[PDB]
RNA sequence: CCGAGGGUAGGGCCCGUGACUGGGGCGAAGUCGUAACAAGGUAGCUGUACCGGAAGGUGCGGCUGGAU
RNA sequence: UGGGAGAGGGUGGUGGAAUUCCCGGAGUAGCGGUGAAAUGCGCAGAUACCGGGAGGAACGCCGAUGGCGAAGGCAGCCACCUGGUCCACCCGUGACGCUGAGGCGCGAAAGCGUGGGGAGCAAACCGGAUUAGAUACCCGGGUAGUCCACGCCCUAAACG
RNA sequence: CGAUGUCGGCUCGUCGCAUCCUGGGGCUGAAGAAGGUCCCAAGGGUUGGGCUGUUCGCCCAUUAAAGCGGCACGCGAGCUG
RNA sequence: GAAUGCCGGCAUGAGUAACGAUAAAGAGGGUGAGAAUCCCUCUCGCCGUAAGCCCAAGGGUUCCUACGCAAUGGUCGUCAGCGUAGGGUUAGGCGGGACCUAAGGUGAAGCCGAAAGGCGUAGCCGAAGGGCAGCCGGUUAAUAUUCCGGCCCUUCCCGCAGGUGCGAUGGGGGGACGCUCUAGGCUAGGGGGACCGGAGCCAUGGACGAGCCCGGCCAGAAGCGCAGGGUGGGAGGUAGGCAAAUCCGCCUCCCAACAAGCUCUGCGUGGUGGGGAAGCCCGGGUGACAACCCCCCGAAGCCAGGGAGCCAAGAAAAGCCUCUAAGCACAACCUGCGGGAACCCGUACCGCAAACCGACACAGGUGGGCGGGUGCAAGAGCACUCAGGCGCGCGGGAGAACCCUCGCCAAGGAACUCUGCAAGUUGGCCCCGUAACUUCGGGAGAAGGGGUGCUCCCUGGGGUGAUGAGCCCCGGGGAGCCGCAGUGAACAGGCUCUGGCGACUGUUUACCAAAAACACAGCUCUCUGCGAACUCGUAAGAGGAGGUAUAGGGAGCGACGCUUGCCCGGUGCCGGAAGGUCAAGGGGAGGGGUGCAAGCCCCGAACCGAAGCCCCGGUGAACGGCGGCCGUAACUAUAACGGUCCUAAGGUAGCGAAAUUCCUUGUCGGGUAAGUUCCGACCUGCACGAAAAGCGUAACGACCGGAGCGCUGUCUCGGCGAGGGACCCGGUGAAAUUGAACUGGCCGUGAAGAUGCGGCCUACCCGUGGCAGGACGAAAAGACCCCGUGGAGCUUUACUGCAGCC
RNA sequence: GAGCUAGCCCUGGCCAGGGUGAAGCUGGGGUGAGACCCAGUGGAGGCCCGAACCGGUGGGGGAUGCAAACCCCUCGGAUGA
RNA sequence: UGGUUCGUGGAGCCAUGGGGGAAUCUGGGCGGACCACCGCCUAAGGCUAAGUACUCCGGGUGACCGAUAGCGCACCAGUAC
């Protein structure tokens, strides 16, 4: 039966995106987190 | 007239529409109308502050003109009567010998071709727009102005209407529709005679799906929700209200007056409505 | 082929009968009240409506077959 | 053809009196009600009086033993649309008539459906008295209904 | 109680005898036939339906008889639910 | 040495279950160290509204080719969506961008918020919507509407010529729209042809035939033809379309008018460019100078922005046209022609699936288009089959129990059982014919029954032709033939009587409840006069609503029919400007501290002083309530009646052993041979009752009861048969569980149910297929129960607060 | 975190075939006119049968599954909430 | 109301959301309600090194670890998944 990821690209940039997290006060602090921890991407990589 | 059906289903049975007999045009003035942005209930922030809306037909707001003053001295011809699905009323399009047109409120007893006019020098007859202190005592108006060219706000709902029972100094004293004795401006615009398709209150839906139609969405009895809904939820098998009957917020809903008391309004308000 | 009739199925009318139920007639030596006949002690009757243990009452309109 | 009387009917208007209610003014120890009372109303200011507003219903005097209609019925007043009927002329038609099983229409009140309207009144109902009891009569309240439009209902001491 | 699944039904049995039947008897208010009552006896047998989830019971038609109990109110790593 | 400890390794179960749809396989030939599994041929089966083809998501080299088989592949492997390497994706016209707007997002102005931020008409962003210029064929191992070929076309720049008041983000027009039904004429697609083309074939008894088999088109500018769409013309006036206006709107006259005209699109033809089968031969050659036509069927697609009807009344903006404004008119725009210019991204391959979402090459999920033929009334249904694609990535055997799916069955026909659960029966279409009841629609496919194939003969109406042949469609009437059977196979209601609940179609616990529950039209209370009430938010702002009492919110009830009684003491709500109480504050008699003093400081009574509560009253489709004892009638029984206590007032109508009745399987009647159920009554209703509505009600129901008919392996009562497992052999090969084991019965004993203690009895060692009584078997640190001054959700006249309102 | 799920908003798309035959329209009958009746036309509906599609009624299978909700048969809606 | 040890306490002091609202030294604040006395200080403008905190980085040193330890990573680790 239909399951929980129905992958869409347009979805997923517009969302966990880098220019949706650097919008919102707690986006901006979820990148510094991940750049903190050295995370090697810190934006889902979506193939546009 | 309102047109019955035969019983040939469940629900054409107790389903009547309206006449329509008084609809002389079937298209709307391209020039006069502009998309409803429907809501769906919700607000700006996305939430539903009124339940249970939507999924109505897609309707086109007609542009109405509730000024009407807008226009002193000149006069208009009656070109047609349609259909408004933005209001219990039917509307007027009125060919204005400027070469305006315009919308509004069809009175009851307009006519396909008769003219009308808005001002103080205006005759006293069917769908014609004076200050109030112009209009004669005892003759019955609808579409009133609350204060001075702030647009109709009073009687604009088919069938209703609203009658003057006399004048004190710059207001006058009216009949609203609820039965209520106010004081209305005297320097405020009406139109006389009272709004047509006075039928529209005889109206058996007949279905379920004819409130859908209309954007209503189905109702829920606050009964037949749990404690964390309703005040009136829970109970074991069906149970009475179990407490004075309340809103799904808590406040009573039976006899509790809810108008503010100290409202600069009520200096004006004579009797509160009755029945 | 038709055909007495037999068979399956479904209707129509009439008769007997039926737990129970409704009111009716007669019985009288019972209990309850006293509605009508006199102006019957609230004039009566009537169609209708509602109501009451019961007769009845009351509303609305009608008749005099109402005393004075 | 020429007249006449009349609450005959339908629709739209409009006029005054009175009741109730609301606001104002003035005034105070009771008002109301009955056979007598009580419930009720009244110093939280009633009743009685004056001014004003809203609203519904019914039309005083004329009014009469009267008029009209087939009956039911119909009453302030104006206009409109409309029926029946009586009189004179004796002019036309030339028996074209009377009656009427069925049929159709009308049909007081009460009652019903949808919608308005609601002042007075008032089934139901509540209370006060009377009573042996009083599910009545009398008294203070009071809902349908009484009113309008539309469709039913089709009964009567619808009687002369 | 770091789990010993519960009524009734179905299936499959097996056991006790305080025996329902059949077998052997004593007494009898046992003439006969049919019973009553106690004794010995567990070998085999102990039907089909109606009602109710029912066990139980009542009822129908039979029968030699339509026994009562134990086995975690036998049996859900056998079924039903 | 233990913590159901943590991490790792390796055991057990065990050569065990399984190896993923029962669509299916066999042989021959090649390759190779190795072949059931790779290649080739033949034979067989499966899908064919797909299991075929084409798009869009998503995936991201999986594509092609060469060389490989360690691992991945549920076996094998020489093969592969695997490993290595190389190659492959070509656009002014396809899609998106350099165009437009939709919700929404963002947001100059502006508004708000302790900060972070929240809003906000315009503008901008935003598409699978509007707009917009490419069709046919050929070519590669792999791309093509992209390369090539032929035939067409768009925009931009420049120039030429002719024309004109040119000129805009401004004005107007247009773009611009629903649902259902639908006309005319075409196309796509299809069937037939005795006509045209074609390699051939004459078998096995007949056929050299109007024989069989195969094919008989595609695209194409201008012009023309057919079919449709769009659209009135001229003048005069003009105060409106926030400037201007010759445009648009409005008024008037004159013509035109269901035409014509002008214009746009579709289809046909169309110069020209292509394609072109079966068979045969080693993807290509041939066929072939291929033929290329006639008749019929015919769309849901095209003409289209067509028509009609209906109510629920059906986007925007740009492109486009027109109007003018600054400006500018030797400029500009328009029209034709010519030359030049035309960028970015995508393009492989999978794409109902082995490449996407499901940890898997997972019997699941995934939007759009095409989806042929024949037969069955029709159709995308069903059976077969074309094209095309497959036989499902372990096999070979054996022919036990048992399981699954399926077939049949003597006599009986529900005796089964909680229940006809299940399985039978019934089954499409034409005709005949159909009851209570009813809201007159229905109930109704009621029920029940007759017909159903083929052959010959006769005749009727339609469509296309022409009015005829031919074709196709819809019939009618005779007379015959065969079988057990004619919707001969596949797809396709069992029916009736009667009760409860709900009016109804709908909705719901995704993954144990689809119901009587929710919703529903409809009814009634109730709030709200508009900057509405209410809701969200600290606010701004929103929703309500661009609505206005025939409206909007809240509550209850729940089509409809007939109805909805009595109690306002208490609670709630509404009304009451008296009275009582009541906080801050006003007031300051009086009293105090301190100072030598004026002074400073402090306590402080009467009195005034809101809402709220008290208080007076109203209110039930507001929260709610709606008694008890005793006496009494020509026999008994019973109580119309009376008496009394209590109450705020004591249940009205209707209904009642009921979705309610404890006693209870109440009593009586019905049905049955027998009825704790069911239906009809009765009423001492433990403990119905009138909008948490009362009582009924046609129709409706995968709802829950009762009965009968029909038919049945449900049963008496089981038997046989089929296939897939199970079993045997080859390949691969798990799992929970597991203190260690050399793990028997009885009777006892033992923490009270012993393989492990005692006494007996019995017992050679080890397996395989089977059954499940035991190992208080496995699983889950019992959901029940209790306990913990454990935790949560929910309630309230518990406490104490806060928002909110006064 | 609304790529599952719920609701709403914008913009698109889908529902073979068959059956029933409301209003209306026309013609006729009827009447003072009517109401109304009758035939023909017409094509309405939370209408009927039934695929696609959306469901999930009953049974059986499955239960270390093909599958952390599947499979077979049966059944509901299928122009509409 | 907050701050201070100060939870309304006899509650001053410092800060201030609301209302009232001065003076310039003969001004004013303070020394824990208040008054006197004796004293301390000069509010409603700003700036100011060093001594102090931390360790991304660099270095030195360990009665610190020695690949189940020591950082999550000694290894291409905030990776594979
Ligand atoms: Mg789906
Ligand atoms: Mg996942
Ligand atoms: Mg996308
Ligand atoms: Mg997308
Ligand atoms: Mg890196
Ligand atoms: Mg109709
Ligand atoms: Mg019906
Ligand atoms: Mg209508
Ligand atoms: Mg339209
Ligand atoms: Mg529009
Ligand atoms: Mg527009
Ligand atoms: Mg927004
Ligand atoms: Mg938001
Ligand atoms: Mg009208
Ligand atoms: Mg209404
Ligand atoms: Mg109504
Ligand atoms: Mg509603
Ligand atoms: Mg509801
Ligand atoms: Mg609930
Ligand atoms: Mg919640
Ligand atoms: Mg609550
Ligand atoms: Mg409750
Ligand atoms: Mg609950
Ligand atoms: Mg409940
Ligand atoms: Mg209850
Ligand atoms: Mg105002
Ligand atoms: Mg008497
Ligand atoms: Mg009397
Ligand atoms: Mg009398
Ligand atoms: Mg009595
Ligand atoms: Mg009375
Ligand atoms: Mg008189
Ligand atoms: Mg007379
Ligand atoms: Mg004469
Ligand atoms: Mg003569
Ligand atoms: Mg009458
Ligand atoms: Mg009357
Ligand atoms: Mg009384
Ligand atoms: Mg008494
Ligand atoms: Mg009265
Ligand atoms: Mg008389
Ligand atoms: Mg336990
Ligand atoms: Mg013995
Ligand atoms: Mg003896
Ligand atoms: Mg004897
Ligand atoms: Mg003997
Ligand atoms: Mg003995
Ligand atoms: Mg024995
Ligand atoms: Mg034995
Ligand atoms: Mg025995
Ligand atoms: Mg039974
Ligand atoms: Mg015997
Ligand atoms: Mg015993
Ligand atoms: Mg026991
Ligand atoms: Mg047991
Ligand atoms: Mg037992
Ligand atoms: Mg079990
Ligand atoms: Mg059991
Ligand atoms: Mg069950
Ligand atoms: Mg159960
Ligand atoms: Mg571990
Ligand atoms: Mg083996
Ligand atoms: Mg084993
Ligand atoms: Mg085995
Ligand atoms: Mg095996
Ligand atoms: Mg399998
Ligand atoms: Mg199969
Ligand atoms: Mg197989
Ligand atoms: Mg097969
Ligand atoms: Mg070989
Ligand atoms: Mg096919
Ligand atoms: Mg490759
Ligand atoms: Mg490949
Ligand atoms: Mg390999
Ligand atoms: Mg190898
Ligand atoms: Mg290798
Ligand atoms: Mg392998
Ligand atoms: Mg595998
Ligand atoms: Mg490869
Ligand atoms: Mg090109
Ligand atoms: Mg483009
Ligand atoms: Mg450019
Ligand atoms: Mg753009
Ligand atoms: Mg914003
Ligand atoms: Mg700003
Ligand atoms: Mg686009
Ligand atoms: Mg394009
Ligand atoms: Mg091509
Ligand atoms: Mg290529
Ligand atoms: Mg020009
Ligand atoms: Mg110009
Ligand atoms: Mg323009
Ligand atoms: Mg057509
Ligand atoms: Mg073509
Ligand atoms: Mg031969
Ligand atoms: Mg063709
Ligand atoms: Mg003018
Ligand atoms: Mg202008
Ligand atoms: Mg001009
Ligand atoms: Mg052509
Ligand atoms: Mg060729
Ligand atoms: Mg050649
Ligand atoms: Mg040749
Ligand atoms: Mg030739
Ligand atoms: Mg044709
Ligand atoms: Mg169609
Ligand atoms: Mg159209
Ligand atoms: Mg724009
Ligand atoms: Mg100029
Ligand atoms: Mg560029
Ligand atoms: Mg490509
Ligand atoms: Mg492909
Ligand atoms: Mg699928
Ligand atoms: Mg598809
Ligand atoms: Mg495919
Ligand atoms: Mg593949
Ligand atoms: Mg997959
Ligand atoms: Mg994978
Ligand atoms: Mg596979
Ligand atoms: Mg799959
Ligand atoms: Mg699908
Ligand atoms: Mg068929
Ligand atoms: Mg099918
Ligand atoms: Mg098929
Ligand atoms: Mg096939
Ligand atoms: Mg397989
Ligand atoms: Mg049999
Ligand atoms: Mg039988
Ligand atoms: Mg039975
Ligand atoms: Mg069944
Ligand atoms: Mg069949
Ligand atoms: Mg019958
Ligand atoms: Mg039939
Ligand atoms: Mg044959
Ligand atoms: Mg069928
Ligand atoms: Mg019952
Ligand atoms: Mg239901
Ligand atoms: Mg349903
Ligand atoms: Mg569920
Ligand atoms: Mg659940
Ligand atoms: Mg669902
Ligand atoms: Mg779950
Ligand atoms: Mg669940
Ligand atoms: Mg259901
Ligand atoms: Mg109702
Ligand atoms: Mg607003
Ligand atoms: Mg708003
Ligand atoms: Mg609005
Ligand atoms: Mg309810
Ligand atoms: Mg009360
Ligand atoms: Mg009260
Ligand atoms: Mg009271
Ligand atoms: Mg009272
Ligand atoms: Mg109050
Ligand atoms: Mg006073
Ligand atoms: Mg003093
Ligand atoms: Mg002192
Ligand atoms: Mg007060
Ligand atoms: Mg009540
Ligand atoms: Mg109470
Ligand atoms: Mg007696
Ligand atoms: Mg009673
Ligand atoms: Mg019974
Ligand atoms: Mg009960
Ligand atoms: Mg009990
Ligand atoms: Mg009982
Ligand atoms: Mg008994
Ligand atoms: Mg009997
Ligand atoms: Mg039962
Ligand atoms: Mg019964
Ligand atoms: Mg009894
Ligand atoms: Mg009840
Ligand atoms: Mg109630
Ligand atoms: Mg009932
Ligand atoms: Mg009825
Ligand atoms: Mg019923
Ligand atoms: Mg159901
Ligand atoms: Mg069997
Ligand atoms: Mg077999
Ligand atoms: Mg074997
Ligand atoms: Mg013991
Ligand atoms: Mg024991
Ligand atoms: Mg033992
Ligand atoms: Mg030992
Ligand atoms: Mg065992
Ligand atoms: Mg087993
Ligand atoms: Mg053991
Ligand atoms: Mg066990
Ligand atoms: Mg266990
Ligand atoms: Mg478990
Ligand atoms: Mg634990
Ligand atoms: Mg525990
Ligand atoms: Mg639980
Ligand atoms: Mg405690
Ligand atoms: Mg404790
Ligand atoms: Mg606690
Ligand atoms: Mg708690
Ligand atoms: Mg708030
Ligand atoms: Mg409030
Ligand atoms: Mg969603
Ligand atoms: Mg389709
Ligand atoms: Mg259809
Ligand atoms: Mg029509
Ligand atoms: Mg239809
Ligand atoms: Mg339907
Ligand atoms: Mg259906
Ligand atoms: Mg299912
Ligand atoms: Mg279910
Ligand atoms: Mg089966
Ligand atoms: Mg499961
Ligand atoms: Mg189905
Ligand atoms: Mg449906
Ligand atoms: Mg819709
Ligand atoms: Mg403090
Ligand atoms: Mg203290
Ligand atoms: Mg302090
Ligand atoms: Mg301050
Ligand atoms: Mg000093
Ligand atoms: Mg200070
Ligand atoms: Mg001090
Ligand atoms: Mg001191
Ligand atoms: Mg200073
Ligand atoms: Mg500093
Ligand atoms: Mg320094
Ligand atoms: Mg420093
Ligand atoms: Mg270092
Ligand atoms: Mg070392
Ligand atoms: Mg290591
Ligand atoms: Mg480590
Ligand atoms: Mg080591
Ligand atoms: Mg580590």
């Amino acid at each position: 039966m239909k399951r929980t990821w129905q992958p869409n690209r347009r979805k997923r940039a517009k969302t966990h995106g880098f220019r949706a997290r650097m919008r919102t006060p707690g986006g901006r602090k979820v990148l510094k987190r991940r750049r903190q921890k050295g995370r090697w991407r810190l934006t889902p990589a979506v193939r546009k | 007239a309102v047109k019955k059906f035969k019983p040939y289903t469940p629900s054409r049975r107790f389903m009547t529409v309206a006449d329509f007999s008084e609809i002389t045009k079937t298209e709307p003035e391209k020039s006069l109308v502009k998309p409803l942005k429907k809501t769906g209930g919700r607000n700006n922030q996305g939430r539903i502050t009124v339940r249970f809306r939507g999924g109505g037909h897609k309707r086109l707001y007609r542009i109405i003109d509730f000024k009407r003053w807008d226009k002193v001295g000149i006069p208009a011809k009656v070109a047609a009567i349609e259909y408004d699905p933005n209001r219990s009323a039917r509307i007027a399009l009125l060919h204005y010998v400027d070469g305006e047109k315009r919308y509004i409120i069809a009175p009851d007893g307009l006519q396909v071709g008769q003219q009308v006019v808005a001002g103080p020098d205006a005759p006293i007859q069917v769908g014609n727009a004076l200050p109030l202190r112009f209009i004669p005592v005892g003759t019955v108006v609808h579409a009133v102005e609350l204060e001075p060219k702030k647009g109709a706000k009073l009687a604009r709902a088919a069938g209703t209407s609203a009658q003057i029972q006399g004048r004190e100094g710059d207001y006058v004293i009216l009949r609203l529709p609820s039965g209520e004795l106010r004081k209305v401006h005297g320097e405020c615009y009406a139109t006389v005679g009272a709004v047509g398709n006075a039928d529209h209150k005889n109206i058996v839906l007949g279905k379920a799906g004819r409130s859908r139609w209309l954007g209503r969405r189905p109702h829920v009895r606050g009964a037949a929700m749990n404690p964390v809904d309703h005040p009136h939820g829970g109970g074991e098998g069906r149970a009475p209200r179990g407490r004075p009957p309340a809103s799904p917020w808590g406040w009573q809903t039976k006899g509790l007056k809810t108008r503010k008391r100290r409202k600069p309004s009520s200096r004006f308000i004579i009797a509160r409505r009755k029945k």
